């Protein structure tokens, strides 16, 4: 694209800061520390062109830093000051990508930033990793508009905070609801359909640190997650599509059902199957409508064993 | 037949190179195919594959600058219809039961994806998974220690031997799985 920037032009930028990661990992971490710093304010001074490169891995040098010093838990006493002070690291040097007007990349930076806090636990790091979903909702909400992108972040953003553990309650709750609009609001019928079920898993795996660590096990909400992707399904007109969406939120019943979710019931299951045997016969032959029939037969055959 | 499945390199957002035994093994010629998981991050790393071989299938990876790479693909190889996916949106990341639900969408009789940086095959409900972990052993928040590691499938006849090559301290160490098809 003459209009695009080719990558082979950042080539040498990226083998430099890649070598320079690599040495830097033999060193001291106090000293690391202060490398990253000067190599921050290096390459800052490139531009906006090529802080797209040579920042992202200043990044995720950080947050292994991070678990370098949770290692040396027993030796250091500081430890927990010197992650504070590179997770602030992090969140500054990721800024500045905004600054140079970028939003997918950032997002992701932050959702990283945000695991890693989760799972050292040095002391704040709730409010770390609050920060760092809290901005990667933002850039979701005000620079991600192409439909494809977003229903990609917002999966990204679901995936992530399914497996973090680190949320009280009063914490998990806001960004739950927060998945949950985001995803009902995407442009596109299917996708908003794709993303709603997708969020069931947050109600269900999802982890606060209220119950000792265990699963919220929601069951209830789960059902009410696939009941309005199912309203969404309905609401589609083009016939493939919507079947294929009825087998997909069916697996998803199933899913749950066989982690001993109690609210799904064979009722519902014999429902969803019936309304896809009705409405299956009714397509156009295609290499797309054999493919719909095999995902419906592979899911009738997993039912019976 | 012989298929070269690696990926996650994260060149060089988290690592800078292959590891030195791994580039060593890695020679132009005898591999026929390569299926790839992504997040390789750059074009560089994409033209490193193309000379190992001439039959290349990536996949986008969630921190893959190239918007062209597909999001999934089924290649058939032989008699087998492999299924490829990064994996990050298999939810949860890395669940059993979450990656059987795709198999049955695919329709595949094998199905390799990545994301969890972490080396695993295994069969369930007559199917093959899978995931041949980070090339490099590149960080990931959720696993601590990762094990440098790729995947070498042989097969010509409805039966798969994978290789499983792992840079333990300073040394390879290969492990052996058959399968074959129902």
């Amino acid at each position: 694209m003459v209009e695009d920037p080719d990558p082979e032009d950042f080539a040498d930028e990226q083998s430099l800061v890649g070598r320079f990661i690599h040495l830097l990992r033999s060193e001291d971490p106090d000293q690391q520390y202060l490398i990253l710093n000067t190599a921050r304010k290096h390459f800052g001074a490139g531009g906006n062109q090529r802080i797209r490169f040579t920042l992202p891995p200043l990044v995720f040098a950080a947050y292994q830093l991070a678990f370098r010093y949770k290692e040396n838990s027993k030796v250091d006493d500081k430890w927990e000051k010197k992650c504070q002070k590179i997770f602030s690291f992090a969140h500054q040097t990721i800024s500045a990508l905004i600054k140079a007007e970028l939003a997918e990349l950032p997002l992701r930076l932050f959702l990283q930033g945000a695991l890693a806090a989760g799972e050292i636990g040095f002391e704040n790091h709730e409010t770390v990793a609050y920060e760092f979903m809290s901005q990667a909702f933002s850039l979701y909400e005000d620079e991600i508009s192409d439909s494809k992108a977003q229903l990609a972040a917002i999966t990204l953003i679901i995936g992530t905070f399914e497996r973090m553990k680190c949320f009280s309650e009063e914490n998990h709750e806001p960004l739950r609801t927060q998945c949950a609009l985001a995803a009902s609001k995407l442009l596109k019928k299917p996708d908003q359909g794709r993303a709603v079920s997708t969020c069931a898993h947050l109600f269900w795996s999802g982890r606060n640190t209220d119950k000792n660590g265990e699963e919220l096990h929601g069951g209830k909400r789960v059902m009410e997650c696939l009941k309005k992707a199912l309203k969404i399904a309905n609401q589609c007109m083009d016939p493939s599509l919507q079947v294929q969406l009825f087998i997909e939120i069916l697996n998803r019943y199933i899913y749950f059902y066989e982690k001993e979710n109690d609210a799904v019931t064979i009722q519902v299951l014999n429902q969803l199957i019936q309304k896809i045997r009705e409405d299956l016969p009714n397509l156009e032959s295609s290499e797309e409508t054999e493919q719909i029939n095999k995902h419906f037969h592979n899911t009738l055959e997993h039912l019976r064993l | 037949m012989l298929v070269l499945v690696l990926g996650d390199l994260h060149i060089p957002h988290r690592c800078n190179s292959l590891p030195a035994k791994f580039k060593k093994l890695l020679v132009p010629g005898k591999i026929q195919h390569i299926l790839c998981t992504g997040n390789l991050c750059t074009k560089e790393s994409y033209d490193y594959l193309k000379t190992l071989a001439g039959d290349v299938h990536i996949v986008r990876g969630d921190f893959d600058e190239n918007l062209n790479y597909p999001e999934q693909k089924v290649v058939t190889v032989g008699q087998f219809k492999i299924g490829l996916i990064h994996g990050h949106q298999v939810i949860p990341w890395g669940d059993m039961a979450s990656l059987a639900l795709l198999q049955r969408q695919f329709d595949v009789d094998i199905l390799i994806s990545g994301h969890t940086h972490k080396f695993e095959a295994f069969e369930h409900e007559n199917k093959f998974y899978i995931n041949p972990g980070s090339a490099t052993g590149a960080y990931n928040a959720l696993e601590t220690n990762i094990i440098p590691s790729f995947v070498l499938m042989d097969i010509q006849a409805s039966t798969v031997v994978t290789y499983v090559y792992q840079l333990i301290g300073d040394d390879v160490k290969v492990e052996r799985i058959e399968y074959k098809k129902p």
